[PDB]
């Protein structure tokens, strides 16, 4: 299977500028026809692909002059001109000379800010979970970019790996930035045989590790 | 418009099956294939096979082999995929698309149809308050948060103060254990109102009937 591999995975690209989108084919999409079929998809969030451009450079009706195609035998480039808010999302490569149109890669658009560091709150388990047996530890880490952060959960010291749980919010349609939770879940008895619960988060714009805790 | 239209969104258990239409419409229905597209969490999106109208006989890419069978009821000019026996790994959005045979490109797609595969039974969340334990002013700000843990179906509404809160609120994306939904959501407000004045969660489960308000009470 011809295997589509096109970076970055995220493109920061600031509002405005030329962007480069680049794919590339681990076979060359020539075919015995004598023509290259690759072709370019756009899907906003949470819809279904659009074509943009087809035969490494056509563009598909609709698809205004600010975007053009070029590349050749396996190094394709979708490049905007001047990017506009409009045009905003991840973008699929796919070609359809041999069997079968594989798509790769997922690049996708975001936009680009000042580095933020994250507002790391941490919260120990309520009342009510306890009641009821279980123990889950909450840290938000809050407003950041970029994107990437590492999160370490030292339980006495000890680093804990499992039990764990994160999830991100792709980028705050108002702020630019980033957010991510992590939550430690044990059980109440795996919780009270010890004091001090710590989240750790080592992000780009940090010299030492942000940590915080509370004491059991 | 012209378009492909899909069916509504399924929830199946395993073992079972599942049929997706893609009813086409505005466009001469036998001279386009009918593509079909998996697209999978965080997997890539996979062409599945092809549908030809043209003759009817269907091609299947190796990994959707026997399981997965291409229908078709033309005078309709609907097209169908089903799956038999489902798998917990089928849980995807399946596409259909009009496949071209010049430039061989798929230009109209279907809205897209989600298979959820569970043996998980409909059970409401429990909403938990998340209170400090004692932290202070960062630079006079507190951020609450409730964690809604334990869920099923998807999705679940979460909001602060009945919608007068949506600055600060960051509501994560639904995340599993055992079968079941855990996911939190985080307000932000200055340190003036609380607790001076009060800050609640109202999360809302429509798959079982169920609102649940967990004032956030202090620590
Ligand atoms: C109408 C329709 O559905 C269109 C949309 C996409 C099209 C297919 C895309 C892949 C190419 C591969 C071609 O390569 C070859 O010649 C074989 C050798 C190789 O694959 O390298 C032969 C036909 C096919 C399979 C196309 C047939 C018609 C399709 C299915």
């Amino acid at each position: 299977d011809v295997v589509m591999t096109q970076i970055p995975l995220s493109l920061p690209v600031n509002l405005g500028d030329q962007a480069s989108i680049s794919c590339r084919s681990s076979q060359s999409l020539i075919h015995s026809n004598g023509n290259t079929y690759l072709h370019w998809y756009l899907q906003k969030p949470g819809q279904s692909p659009k074509l943009l451009m087809y035969k490494v450079s056509n563009r598909f009706y609709g698809v205004p002059d600010r975007f053009s195609g070029s590349g050749s035998g396996t190094d394709f480039t979708l490049k905007i001109s001047r990017v506009e808010a409009e045009d905003l999302g991840i973008y699929f490569c796919s070609q359809s000379s041999h069997v079968p149109p594989t798509f790769g890669g997922g690049t996708k658009l975001e936009i680009k800010r000042a580095d933020a560091a994250p507002t790391v709150s941490i919260f120990p388990p309520s009342s009510e979970q306890l009641t009821s047996g279980g123990a889950s530890v909450v840290c938000f880490l809050n407003n950041f970019y970029p994107k990437d952060i590492n999160v370490k959960w030292k339980i006495d010291g000890s680093e804990r790996q499992n039990g764990v749980l994160n999830s991100w919010t792709d980028q705050d349609s108002k702020d630019s930035t980033y957010s991510m939770s992590s939550t430690l879940t044990l059980t109440k008895d795996e919780y009270e045989r010890h004091n001090s619960y710590t989240c750790e988060a080592t992000h780009k714009t940090s010299t030492s590790p942000i940590v915080k805790s509370f004491n059991r | 418009q012209i378009q492909l239209v899909q069916s509504g969104p399924e929830l199946k258990k395993p073992g079972e099956t599942v049929k997706i239409s893609c009813k086409a419409s505005g466009y001469a229905f036998t001279n386009y294939g009918v593509n079909w597209v998996k697209e999978a969490p965080g997997k890539e999106l996979k062409w599945m096979g092809w549908i030809n109208i043209y003759t009817g006989e269907p091609t299947y890419v190796d990994d959707f082999k026997g399981r997965f069978a291409f229908s078709l009821e033309t005078s309709a000019s609907t097209a169908y995929l089903e799956i038999n026996n489902l798998k917990n790994e089928d849980t995807a959005t399946y596409f259909c698309t009009r496949g071209d045979y010049v430039n061989w490109y798929f230009d109209v797609w279907g809205a897209g149809t989600t298979v959820t595969v569970s043996s998980a039974k409909t059970t409401p969340p429990s909403v938990y308050p998340l209170a400090p334990g004692s932290a202070a002013q960062t630079n006079s700000m507190v951020t609450l948060g409730c964690l809604v843990k334990g869920y099923f179906p998807e999705p679940v509404t979460v909001t602060w103060n009945s919608g007068s809160l949506s600055s600060g609120v960051h509501t994560f994306p639904a995340v599993l254990q055992s079968d079941l939904y855990t996911l939190s959501s985080s307000v932000t407000v200055p340190s003036s109102p609380r607790p001076s004045e009060t800050v609640t969660c109202n999360v809302a489960h429509p798959a079982s009937s169920t609102k649940v308000d967990k004032k956030i009470v202090p620590r």
